[PDB]
RNA sequence: GGAUAGUGGCCUACCAUGGUUUCAACGGGUAACGGGGAAUAAGGGUUCGAUUCCGGAGAGGGAGCCUGAGAAACGGCUACCA
RNA sequence: CGGUAAUUCCAGCUCCAGUAGCGUAUAUUAAAGUUGUUGCAGUUAAAAAGCUCGUAGUUGAACUUUGGGUCUGGUUGUCCG
RNA sequence: AGGACUUUUACUUUGAAAAAAUUAGAGUGUUCAAAGCAGGCGAAAGCUCGAAUAUAUUAGCAUGGAAUAAUGGAAUAGGACG
RNA sequence: AGGGGAUCGAAGAUGAUCAGAUACCGUCGUAGUCUUAACCAUAAACUAUGCCGACUAGGGAUCGGGUGGUGUUUUUCUUAUGACCCACUCGGCACCUUACGAGAAAUCAAAGUCUUUGGGUUCUGGGGGGAGUAUGGUCGCAAGGCUGAAACUUAAAGGAAUUG
């Protein structure tokens, strides 16, 4: 503790850490691809997205919002972007 | 705050001994007299070619301008003929190494040749007593708005 | 962790990532971002419903990241933006609705004091807004003045 | 960190809290008050001559058994009247009644020293001589 | 709110240095306090430190190697005339033989004996010895 | 410290903490100084050479004592991989 | 003594002279 | 415009309604003449400065004035009050 | 201190301090870090307004050329003439 | 040495200024000193060095510097140049 | 002032206890307690600790939110929730240990980073008593609130802790 590196902290002290305390801050969150059953048009989302995201081809919910991140549609297929 | 006739009160206005010629037939507006102040200090031309009188004007009056040179800015231009300007400073208490900010209201003479209007800073010159309280003469209106030069937004 | 109002010490927030340029996985135009942002503001929404729909429905990670410029920017470039700035409009629209609160109920002493707070709020907002120029120097907040631009 | 203001432009109320502070002094408020000239009973004077009503002696405290021999004088500057203490074994006699006497400071600020109550002014001379001379037989009193 | 950061960058300082560490993390990163760390490194009070660019602010990451006792700021930047930096040495460092008042003067932000060399003074920043 | 002649009028120029770098008091009674054997090949202790590591009281009172002792080693090659330069 | 009953003390000699003076007002 | 040696609400005539102020104006107190300075002394300061020098004011309190270049003089006059 | 053995009162002896000076009174300064700008304290010793808003006052985040190479002038300590 | 434009400060270095007496302080056997601005040296035949300096920390004037602290540019381009 | 009017209970009525007892114990008992308007602005209104900001030390829990678990029961066949379990983080009322820091100590994780004295800022105190009294304002219908001395007197008053 009274010698230790703040420069070069373990990449799992990193994500221990609080978001606006890292070294440099950076977000925990990202974007996702989903697609839903009905077209094959791939939408691009939010992780902690705030609306009922739908696609532009059917009216039909992708996400929703949630106190932390999106609940998404049950059966939309995600993969991370 | 300025009247439309050159001449509106009961006394007639004019500039002592510079006479213009009636019987002369070149029929120029009028013989005005005018003079600048030195220092490196520019006549308007709201003065070179203006129609007022303004006996206590530093370029077209009887008054000269030597002593002190103030800039200081716009307190009070809501009263005739006349400014009030209010200098801001630094007074050092030494007792606390500290500084204390103070202000002086300085009245002046602004001429109708300038334009002034509260918040503007202003350039002014000692005289000869004018009044009871002025005893400067305003020189120049560095900052004519300072902030309001745009004023509007159309894309 | 100020809560210039309150006892609050929160310090929630978003952080910005380092890297000023787009994205890498950023597919769309600049030019098409643009008239996405002028298309929702002419559906007649406000810069930040701008910025969260563009982030939730699309790619736009922020409008100065991909474009250049800020989403007020944009609509200011354009002519669309509003004659009474945002966050000062929904203090307003806060504010006439706690004063028909306690018009239609005088006993509630706790939203009577948090009515002063929003006044001292808006009053210092429409300070801020009146020496940046962004509304006339005769700007004021009295009643029935803020039914007037909320209505 | 302190309760003073610390900012380079702080002077004014620097200087007027230090001016609203000086009056919880007991001396600085005597001194700009004036209380000496207006209340005691001598203004700003060392020492003031005055006249001998009687001749009383007072007992003292608790601790200290016996009567201090003062006398009752009223003076001649302003007319006010305040005993005083005559310092010695044998100086009460010394002095007579309805003679003048030059009384002075007590020497503990206007206040009762030790254990005498009521009593804030010494003897030093009377009827123009002084009472260590008549005390030590160097000088008589004139009888006058 | 943060008024002085040079203030809350020497507390750091100090108090990373009282508890035996060898290294600090301050956090707001100015240009007086990259100046402040210079001199001190320039008269050995201090290691090696490091700027990290967050694009907001930065930071710095000072290391240490228990060589100083104290840092700290005069926080009201008094104008110190050259008449006045012998009364501030005596009144703010323990001995004549070392300490340094740092004084941003017209030519930069330097140790007193560096100001007094130049013959020139200004504002004083803090003190290091 | 020094004469302007150039001798010494300091008396025991002190000790200093090998962990902290501060000087240990003439009365710093709960400052302690490590000797740590050198080994030779075969694994025998040689006797009369070690290292020596003057730890301050105040570390060990406030409990990073074995710690800067971990670093110290590690560092002149006494212990391996013992202490982590990141934690 | 109390300070509560000093206080109260005090009112009631206030008591007496505001009464007083309320006469003779 | 008058008066001034001369600028100046210094005074008059007619207009305008203005000027100062929480950066303490205005009022009250000063057993206050201002200053150069004195005492005190780690540094910062606290108190004093009627008086040997420079300024100001006064000749019992008030007003008025002749003479002159210079006085509202008082070891110059006029009047009132004491 | 003085209540029948007074190292304190009145005296004699001896001694001490300053010395042609010393003692008193008031005022004032240092002592006073008991005015605290340097430099005071506020839990209980005196002292955090019952709490919040708020004009004036005081204070207020970071950022806008930092580096280098050469020549050259004084001043030093250089080695010695 | 002339037209021309001058972002403005706060700050700080240097200088001119801040009357003499006083404070500091140089020289000087008033018999020493408080003091004073004196005196010293010839062969005794007139020859002489003096009467030094600094500080005042505010206001004003000039000057070099550009860190620290504040204000102002170009957003309707009514912006800068040819 | 208008409404109510159960309980409990200033005043009062008594019955006891006592030397006295119009006090404590007891029984009744108006005003009040409960409310709609209008006043009042004081409390040991106390954490007797001003607010904002930074840093400094270890141990668990607890509340609100959010992340992850190849976690466990749940049951609606599986899953989605929910409820727990483990780990982390932000914010809050708090708490245990300790001095390596601070205090006159009791003690404080702030009452620390203060003679190695300066992050910004507001209010208050200069021995005790007189005294939060008088007077003068100002607010209030009234009660009283805010502001608020001196004359004089006194060598102490007071804080924490140690042994009796
Ligand atoms: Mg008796
Ligand atoms: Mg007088
Ligand atoms: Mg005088
Ligand atoms: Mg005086
Ligand atoms: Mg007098
Ligand atoms: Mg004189
Ligand atoms: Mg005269
Ligand atoms: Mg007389
Ligand atoms: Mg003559
Ligand atoms: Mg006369
Ligand atoms: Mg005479
Ligand atoms: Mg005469
Ligand atoms: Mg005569
Ligand atoms: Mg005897
Ligand atoms: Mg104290
Ligand atoms: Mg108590
Ligand atoms: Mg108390
Ligand atoms: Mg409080
Ligand atoms: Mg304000
Ligand atoms: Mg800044
Ligand atoms: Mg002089
Ligand atoms: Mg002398
Ligand atoms: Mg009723
Ligand atoms: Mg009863
Ligand atoms: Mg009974
Ligand atoms: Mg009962
Ligand atoms: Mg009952
Ligand atoms: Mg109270
Ligand atoms: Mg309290
Ligand atoms: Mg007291
Ligand atoms: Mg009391
Ligand atoms: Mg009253
Ligand atoms: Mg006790
Ligand atoms: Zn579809």
């Amino acid at each position: 503790v009274l010698v230790q590196d703040l420069l070069h902290p373990t990449a799992a002290s990193e994500a221990r850490k609080h978001k606006l305390k890292t070294l440099v801050q950076s977000p925990r969150s990202h974007f996702l691809d989903v697609k839903c059953p009905g077209c094959l048009n791939i939408t691009t989302v939010f992780s902690h997205a705030q609306t009922a995201v739908t696609c532009e081809s059917c009216s039909t919910v992708l996400c929703t919002p949630t106190g932390g991140k999106a609940k998404l549609s049950e059966g939309t297929s995600f993969r991370r972007k | 705050s300025t009247e439309l006739t050159v001449q509106s009160e009961r006394a007639f206005q004019k500039q002592p001994h510079i006479f213009t010629n009636p019987k002369a037939k070149a029929n120029r507006k009028t013989k005005r007299w005018y003079k600048n102040v030195g220092l490196g200090f520019k006549t308007p031309k709201t003065a070179i070619e203006g129609s007022y009188i303004d006996k206590k004007c530093p370029f077209t009056g009887l008054v000269s301008i030597r002593g002190k040179i103030l800039t200081g800015t716009v307190v009070s231009t809501r009263m005739h003929r006349t400014i009030v300007i209010r200098r801001d400073y630094l007074h050092y208490v030494p007792k606390y190494n500290r500084y204390e900010k103070r202000h002086k209201n300085v009245p002046a003479h602004v001429s109708p040749a300038f334009r002034v209007q509260v918040g503007d800073i202003v350039t002014v010159g000692q005289c000869r007593p004018i009044s009871k309280t002025v005893r400067f003469n305003v020189l120049k209106v560095a900052s004519a708005t300072g902030k309001a030069n745009k004023q509007f937004a159309k894309f | 962790m100020g809560r210039m109002h309150s006892k609050g010490k929160g310090m929630s927030s978003s952080a910005i990532p380092y890297s000023r340029n787009a994205p890498a996985w950023f597919k769309g135009s600049s030019d098409g971002v643009v008239e996405q942002i002028i298309k929702y503001a002419r559906k007649g929404l406000t810069p930040s419903q701008i910025g969260v729909l563009l982030r939730d429905a699309h790619g736009v990670t922020q409008a100065k990241v991909i474009t250049g410029n800020k989403i007020l920017r944009i609509l200011k470039s354009n002519g669309l933006a509003p004659e009474i700035p945002e966050d000062l409009y929904f203090l307003i629209k806060k504010a006439v609705s706690v004063r028909k609160h306690l018009e239609r109920n005088r006993k509630d002493k706790d939203a009577k004091f948090r009515l002063i707070l929003i006044e001292s709020r808006i009053h210092r907002l429409a300070r801020y807004y009146r020496t940046v120029s962004v509304l006339p120097p005769n700007w004021k907040y009295e009643s029935a003045t803020a039914s007037a631009l909320v209505n | 960190g302190k309760g003073k203001p610390r900012g380079l432009n702080s002077a004014r109320k620097l200087r007027v809290h230090r001016r609203n502070n000086r009056w919880a002094e007991t001396t600085y408020k005597k001194r700009l008050l004036g209380t000496a000239f207006k209340s005691s009973p001598f203004g700003g004077s060392s020492h003031a001559k005055g006249i001998v009503l009687e001749k009383i002696g007072i007992e003292s405290k608790q601790p200290n058994s016996a009567i201090r021999k003062c006398v009752r004088v009223q003076l001649i500057k302003n007319g006010k009247k305040v005993t005083a203490f005559v310092p010695n074994d044998g100086c009460l006699n010394f002095v007579d009644e309805n003679d003048e006497v030059l009384l002075a400071g007590f020497g503990r600020k206007g206040k009762a020293k030790g254990d005498i109550p009521g009593v804030r002014f010494k003897v030093v001379k009377v009827s123009g001589v002084s009472l260590l001379a008549l005390w030590k037989e160097k000088k008589e009193k004139p009888r006058s | 709110t943060r008024t002085s950061v040079l203030a809350d960058a020497l507390n750091a300082i100090n108090n990373a240095e009282k508890t035996g560490k060898r290294q600090v993390l301050i956090r707001p990163s100015s240009k007086v306090i990259i100046k402040f760390l210079q001199v001190m490194q320039k008269h050995g009070y201090i290691g090696e430190f490091e700027y990290i660019d967050d694009h907001r602010s930065g930071k710095i990451v000072v290391q240490l190697n228990g060589r100083l006792n104290k840092c700290g700021v005069i926080s009201p930047r008094f104008n110190v005339k050259i008449a006045d930096v012998e009364k501030w040495t005596a009144n703010l460092l323990p001995a004549r033989q070392f300490g340094y008042v740092i004084l941003t003067t017209s030519a930069g932000i330097m140790d007193h004996e560096e100001a007094h060399r130049k013959h020139v003074s200004g504002k004083i920043l803090g003190f290091v010895y | 410290m020094e004469n302007d002649k150039g001798q010494l009028v300091e008396l025991y120029v002190p000790r200093k903490c090998s962990a902290t770098n501060r000087i240990i008091k003439a009365k710093d009674h709960s400052s302690v100084q490590i000797n740590i054997a050198q080994v030779d090949e075969e694994g025998r202790a040689i006797p009369g050479e070690y290292v020596t590591y003057a730890l301050s009281g105040y570390i060990r009172a406030r409990g990073e004592a074995d710690d800067s002792l971990n670093r110290l080693a590690q560092q002149d090659g006494l212990l391996k991989n013992v202490w982590s330069y990141s934690r | 003594m109390r300070a509560k009953w000093r206080k109260k003390r005090t009112r009631r000699l206030k008591r007496k002279r505001r009464k007083v003076r309320a006469r003779s007002k």
